[PDB]
């Protein structure tokens, strides 16, 4: 709460539990594979 | 010279490793090269 970000998404899913961390710069598995995909960048959170 | 990366060939590190961090020993490898060629135009330009 310091910037002002200009546009957000509102992006949502929910996993398998065991990969909770799927959601992540280039960190591999099924989700980062044929279910998904994270910016190398992605200024943002998994907050979940 | 792999300047303290896991090897000094390009094709090498893609095969092995996942671009989250490939990058680190990428600009290793950048680094080093980049550092022999500074040296290398310096004295060039000092014997001449």
């Amino acid at each position: 709460n310091d910037l002002c970000f200009t546009n957000v998404y509102a992006d949502s899913f929910v996993i398998r539990g065991d990969e909770v961390r799927q959601i992540a710069p280039g960190q591999t598995g099924k989700i980062a594979d044929y279910n998904y995909k994270l910016p190398d960048d992605f200024t943002g959170c998994v907050i979940a | 010279s792999n300047f303290g990366a896991i090897s000094s060939v390009l094709n090498d590190i893609l095969s092995r490793l996942d671009p989250p961090e490939a990058e680190v020993q990428i600009d290793r490898l950048i680094t080093g090269r980049l550092q022999s060629l500074q040296t290398y135009v310096t004295q060039q330009l000092i014997r001449a």
